[PDB]
């Protein structure tokens, strides 16, 4: 039988400039070749991309947070290629040092580049963001997008902001570095008496494993009914098809209850954004609050 | 009681074994042979653990805990309170969640779809028997696998991944995170693009799948499509779980040193392995 | 007591409120419950039936507001099988033909799907200009077989979803000389044919037709999907 996880016939025509709506035509780029890869498992078009001043100044200050990293690696390396490329994992740039505080005044050498670095990704990230609220403006739609991309950056902002200005000290913050960041995540469960005793980061932990669960069974619902054209998703929505009412039966009989074609994106959209968002509340109440998240644990 | 639209599909047949005996519904609930199987392990699964309960001399759901045998049984039996139980509640968790999988079979029958839903949820029961049975098995004593306990298995988790230092060496281990993360990020973006085109800014009408390839490809470039997400999603989730049996197969198994050292291979190659300064 | 165990409390108050909510959105389609004879069912769950919400459909067609009074809109050819709740309800006719069970169809509109520009979302490939097979096997040409080893017919043409770029159903001309629809989804394009599992060559017929050469309403792909999926249950027979 076909499963319908690989395109059987690929069929190519004239490219998709997209729809206008009150998107800016000037910022948009030609359209990019059709890859026949990409075809197999999804659309083959690759572009148009939408640039305006966000996408650049997202896009520039990202790459020099990139940069920033980068020569300080090849510093560490002492200008080595061989060496740069045997110890690239290892290479971290540290924030400052636990007496310098929340001061920008550590030398470069000592914290100061970390915080340079940090500058920059703050400018990608938040600039990246009002992108994808004014993407959606442009074409009229909801900002679903933007307010679950807000609730990563929670986490991100705490980790490396909210948290260390809380402590009183930027070394509180994650090193750049592949396993130095790590390692930074393994020092802060053990420093906080053991992180699986922290129900915030066990709530976090529920919505991952649950974000897994629930897209391979809306994942595989939508295959197992795209015989009636299921992932339609929008016209089921509009107007209910054999494909939605099979779908919606088939969890009814299994476990006794069932979502719509609309409220399953709700179920969806809140298993993932739960996770950062439960996480970052966890990470900003240990050493805030928590010094030991075990011993905390036995009185409650 | 049956949804508005239901009635036309609770029609006879599909099923695998049984013929028409166990073809019926209790409310929502389809039976099938595979669903009474289901009530049955789990039903004696759960006596078997609230007695483990007496014998612990606790009714507290959080302390409750039924451990596996001592190392030292080997992967031989093991007396109900040194571990019989832990064995004979494997036992049934497994027969119910196979047989919740059969069930699952039979519903697509009914309902004429395809079977991608059991397949998905097989790999779920792959990563368990990988924990509780393959890797007890080829390690040589089920003292190995996990205890069943809300809280004595979180510490399994904490012990075992210990023992090979930090784990997050795994290489296997990083892969399967990858598609974690990877998952609830798709999963959200897909959820919330589908809201947002259904439920537009106040004073619109309901939007088009082209604008949501639209929306995507002015935000990077490219779009997977209606249908490739879900694929997407699908591929994301088991290869999640795969990479996480994998990571563990392996471990004490074919790997026994801290994962640390499984990097030392691109360190130590003799070329560069020499060459002064940098971080080694 | 202190503001982490404060947080946590209202961490689980939070989450109660958003199953709630969660749960009632996800009643727009389907309730009230009814009994087997249509009627409302006594017990509805604890959970009350959401307010009416509001979608504006593009191309000037209509709003639709959910929940609202449900309908079926067609005949269901079933019967009771028992005075008790809870068993299959058996075909009195032909299932295939009366559309029940797994060739269930859904009365949706008898209009086609529009793209974001109000064009036919779904056109035969002989008349979407510049369409063509990219990649894989071109069924065009090759003979439809059925789940008997009978040839039913050959591809004529290929059904493709233009925003997306996506072939979606074969224009299969019978032995007869009219074509038939068959879901992308349900065949298996080979080297030499196109064999198809869910039906037998002489069960091809009963396909329904469209009542139009270059487009298909969401009604007719619903007659049609469930029609060839409810071969899987009752082609079995002669299906080798
Ligand atoms: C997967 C890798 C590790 C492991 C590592 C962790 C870590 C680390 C954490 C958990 C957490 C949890 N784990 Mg564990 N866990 C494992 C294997 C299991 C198995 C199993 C049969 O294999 C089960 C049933 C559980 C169950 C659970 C829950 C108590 C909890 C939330 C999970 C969740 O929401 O998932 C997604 C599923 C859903 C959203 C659907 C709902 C499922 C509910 C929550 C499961 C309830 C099970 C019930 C308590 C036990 C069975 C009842 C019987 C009727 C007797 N774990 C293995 C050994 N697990 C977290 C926690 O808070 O623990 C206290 C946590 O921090
Ligand atoms: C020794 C290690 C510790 C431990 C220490 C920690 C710590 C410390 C943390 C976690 C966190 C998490 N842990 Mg834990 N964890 C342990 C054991 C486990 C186990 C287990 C089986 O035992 C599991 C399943 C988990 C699971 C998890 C997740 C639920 C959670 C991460 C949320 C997330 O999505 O982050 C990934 C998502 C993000 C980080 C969001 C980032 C978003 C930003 C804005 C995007 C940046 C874009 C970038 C600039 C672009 C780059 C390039 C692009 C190409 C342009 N942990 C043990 C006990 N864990 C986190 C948490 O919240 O805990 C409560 C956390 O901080
Ligand atoms: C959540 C707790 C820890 C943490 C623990 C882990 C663990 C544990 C793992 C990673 C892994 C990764 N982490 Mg980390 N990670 C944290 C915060 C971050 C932040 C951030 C903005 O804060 C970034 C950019 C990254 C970046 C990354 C990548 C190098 C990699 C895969 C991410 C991914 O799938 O993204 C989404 C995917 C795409 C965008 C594509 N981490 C925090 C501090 N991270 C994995 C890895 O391979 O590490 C080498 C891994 O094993
Ligand atoms: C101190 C702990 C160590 C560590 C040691 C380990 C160990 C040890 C293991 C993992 C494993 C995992 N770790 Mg690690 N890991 C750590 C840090 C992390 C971090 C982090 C941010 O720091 C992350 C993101 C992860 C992530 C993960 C995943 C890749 C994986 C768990 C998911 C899985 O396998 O699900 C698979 C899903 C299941 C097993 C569930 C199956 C459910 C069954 C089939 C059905 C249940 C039905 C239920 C009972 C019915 C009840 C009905 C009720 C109505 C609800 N680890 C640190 C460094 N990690 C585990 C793994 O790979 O397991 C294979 C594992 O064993
Ligand atoms: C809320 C739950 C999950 C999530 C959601 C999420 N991420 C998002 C969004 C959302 C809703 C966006 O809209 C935004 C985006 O545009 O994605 C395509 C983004 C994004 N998530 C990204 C990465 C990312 N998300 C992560 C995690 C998560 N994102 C959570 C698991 C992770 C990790 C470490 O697990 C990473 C590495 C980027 C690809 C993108 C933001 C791009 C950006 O800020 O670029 C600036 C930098 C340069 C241009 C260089
Ligand atoms: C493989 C990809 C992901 C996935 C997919 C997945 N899971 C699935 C499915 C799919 C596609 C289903 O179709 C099926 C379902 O019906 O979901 C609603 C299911 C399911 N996934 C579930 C849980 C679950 N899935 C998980 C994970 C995942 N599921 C993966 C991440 C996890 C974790 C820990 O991450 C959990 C907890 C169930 C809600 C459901 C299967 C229900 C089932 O099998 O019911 C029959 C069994 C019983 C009714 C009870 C039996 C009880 C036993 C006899 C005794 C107890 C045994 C156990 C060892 C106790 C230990 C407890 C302690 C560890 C706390
Ligand atoms: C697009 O199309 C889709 C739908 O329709 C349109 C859906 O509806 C769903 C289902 C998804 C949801 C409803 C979201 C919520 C689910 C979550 C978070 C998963 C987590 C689930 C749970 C926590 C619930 C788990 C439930 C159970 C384990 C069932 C309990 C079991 C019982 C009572 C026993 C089973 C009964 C029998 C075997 C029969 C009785 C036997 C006898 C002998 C009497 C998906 C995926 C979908 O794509
Ligand atoms: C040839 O190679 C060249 C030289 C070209 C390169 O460029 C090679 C470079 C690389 C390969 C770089 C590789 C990069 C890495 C290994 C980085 C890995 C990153 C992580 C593991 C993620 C860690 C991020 C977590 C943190 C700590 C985030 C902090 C963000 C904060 C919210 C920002 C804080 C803001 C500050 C301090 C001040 C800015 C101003 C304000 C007003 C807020
Ligand atoms: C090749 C250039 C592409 C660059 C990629 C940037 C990095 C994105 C990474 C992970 C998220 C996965 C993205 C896929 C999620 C799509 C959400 C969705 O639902 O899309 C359906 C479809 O696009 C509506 O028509
Ligand atoms: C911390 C942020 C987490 C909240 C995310 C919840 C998303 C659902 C709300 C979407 C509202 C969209 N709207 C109406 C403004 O277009
Ligand atoms: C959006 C879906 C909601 C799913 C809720 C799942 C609840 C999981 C409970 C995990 C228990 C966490 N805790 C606090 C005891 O550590
Ligand atoms: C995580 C545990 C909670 C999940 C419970 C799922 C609900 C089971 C089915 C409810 C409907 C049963 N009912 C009331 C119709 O008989
Ligand atoms: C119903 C099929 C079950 C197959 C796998 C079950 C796992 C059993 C694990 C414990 C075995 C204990 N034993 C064999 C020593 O009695
Ligand atoms: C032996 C591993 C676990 C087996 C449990 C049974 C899983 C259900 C069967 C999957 C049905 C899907 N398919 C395509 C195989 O028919
Ligand atoms: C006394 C401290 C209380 C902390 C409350 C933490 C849980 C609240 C979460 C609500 C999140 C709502 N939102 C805006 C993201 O949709
Ligand atoms: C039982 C008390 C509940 C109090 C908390 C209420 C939770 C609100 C849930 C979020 C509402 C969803 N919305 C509209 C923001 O998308
Ligand atoms: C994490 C899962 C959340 C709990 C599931 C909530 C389902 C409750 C509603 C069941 C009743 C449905 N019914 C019978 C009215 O159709
Ligand atoms: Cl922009
Ligand atoms: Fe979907």
């Amino acid at each position: 039988e076909y499963q319908n996880i690989f395109t059987q016939v690929q069929v190519r025509g004239p490219a998709d400039l997209g729809m206008t709506e009150d998107v800016n035509l000037a910022n948009r780029s030609g359209v990019g070749p059709f890859s026949t890869l990409l075809g197999w498992f999804g659309n083959a078009q690759l572009g148009p991309i939408y640039l305006g001043s966000l996408g650049v100044l997202s896009l520039f200050s990202g790459l020099m947070w990139f940069f920033t990293i980068g020569i300080w690696f090849w510093y560490q390396a002492g200008w080595n290629p061989a060496v740069f490329l045997r110890d690239l994992f290892f290479f971290s740039l540290e924030p400052p040092a636990p007496e310098y505080g929340l001061s920008f005044a550590a030398p470069l050498k000592e914290g100061g580049l970390w915080l340079i670095a940090s500058f920059f990704m703050f400018v990608a990230v938040w600039s990246w963001w009002g992108r994808t609220y004014l993407r959606a403006q442009a074409l009229g739609m909801g900002k679903h997008t933007a307010w679950a991309f807000l609730s990563a950056i929670w986490l991100w902002m705490v980790l490396g902001f909210i948290r260390p200005i809380l402590m009183g000290s930027w070394s509180e913050a994650v090193p750049y570095g592949i396993f130095s960041h790590l390692d930074w995540t393994n020092n802060f469960s053990l420093v906080h008496g053991n992180l699986h005793y922290n129900p915030f980061h066990g709530l976090s932990i529920a919505f991952l494993y649950g974000s897994a669960l629930l897209f391979a069974m809306h994942g595989a619902t939508i295959l197992a009914v795209s015989r009636f054209g299921g992932e339609r998703e929008l016209e089921q929505i509009a107007d209910r098809g054999t494909a939605a009412e099979r779908a919606a039966l088939f969890w009814r009989w299994t476990m006794g209850f069932n979502a719509t074609m609309e409220g399953i994106h709700r179920w969806a959209i809140w298993m993932a954004v739960l996770v950062t968002l439960t996480g970052g509340i966890g990470i900003l109440l240990s050493g805030t609050v928590v010094d030991n998240w075990y011993v905390w644990g036995q009185n409650h | 009681a049956l949804l508005s639209f239901e009635r036309k599909y609770r029609v006879p047949g599909g099923t695998l074994v049984g013929g028409n005996l166990f073809d019926f519904w209790v409310g929502p609930f389809y039976v099938g042979f595979f669903g009474v199987a289901t009530f049955f392990f789990a039903a004696l699964g759960i006596i078997l653990i609230a007695w483990s309960a007496v014998l612990q001399g606790t009714w507290n759901p959080q302390l409750i805990s039924v451990y596996p045998p001592a190392l030292e049984y080997g992967l031989g039996g093991a007396p109900l309170a040194k571990g019989g139980l832990w064995q004979i509640i494997t036992i049934c968790a497994t027969g119910a969640f196979v047989s919740w999988a059969l069930r699952e079979v039979e519903i697509c029958r009914k309902l004429g779809i395809g079977y991608h839903i059991p397949f998905a949820f097989a790999f779920a029961i792959l990563a368990y028997l990988t924990l509780v049975l393959f890797r007890p098995v080829m390690m040589g004593a089920w003292g190995y696998a996990f205890p069943y306990g809300i809280w004595t298995h979180l510490d399994w988790v904490s012990n075992t991944g210990y023992t090979y230092g930090n784990f997050h060496y795994n290489p296997a281990h990083m892969i399967a995170i990858t598609f974690f993360f990877t998952n609830a990020l798709a999963l959200a973006l897909h959820g919330a693009l589908v809201l947002s085109a259904a439920n537009p800014e106040k004073g619109k009408e309901m939007r088009t799948p082209d604008h949501e390839d639209t929306f995507f490809r002015d935000l990077v470039g490219y779009s997977i499509g209606t249908l490739g997400i879900h694929r997407l999603g699908l591929l994301l989730s088991l290869s999640a779980v795969f990479f996480s049996a994998l990571c563990m197969i392996i471990t004490g198994t074919i790997w026994f040193d801290q994962w640390v050292d499984w990097w030392q291979w691109w360190v130590k190659l003799p070329w560069w392995a020499n060459i002064p300064g940098g971080i080694n | 007591f202190d503001l982490a165990s404060l947080a946590i409390y209202s961490f689980w108050i939070f989450l109660a409120g958003l199953i709630y909510y969660l749960q009632t959105e996800n009643m727009r389609e389907g309730y009230p419950l009814e009994n087997e004879d249509g009627t409302p069912a006594a017990n509805q769950g604890p959970f009350p039936l959401p307010k009416p919400k509001t979608f504006i459909l593009p191309h000037g067609r209509g709003t639709l507001t959910v929940p609202g009074p449900e309908s079926e809109d067609r005949p269901i050819a079933l019967a009771r099988t028992a005075v008790s709740e809870g068993f299959p309800h058996a075909p009195t006719g032909d299932p295939m033909k009366d559309g029940v069970g797994p060739a269930s169809w859904v009365a949706r509109r008898d209009l086609p799907e529009l793209d974001g520009h109000g064009h036919n979302k779904i056109k035969p490939m002989k008349a979407a200009a510049g369409f063509h097979v990219s990649a894989g096997k071109n069924p065009i040409g090759l003979p439809v077989r059925g789940c008997d080893l009978e040839i039913a017919g050959k591809v004529v043409d290929i059904w493709v979803d233009i925003p997306e770029q996506m072939a979606r159903f074969l224009e299969v001309e019978l032995k007869d000389g009219s074509t038939r629809l068959l879901p992308m989804q349900m065949v298996k394009v080979q080297s030499n044919r196109v064999h198809v599992n869910a039906l037998s060559s002489d069960l091809f017929a009963g396909i329904p037709t469209i009542k139009s050469p270059t487009e298909v309403t969401l009604l007719e792909e619903d007659k049609i999907c469930g029609y060839v999926a409810g071969g899987l249950m009752y082609a079995a027979p002669k299906r080798k």
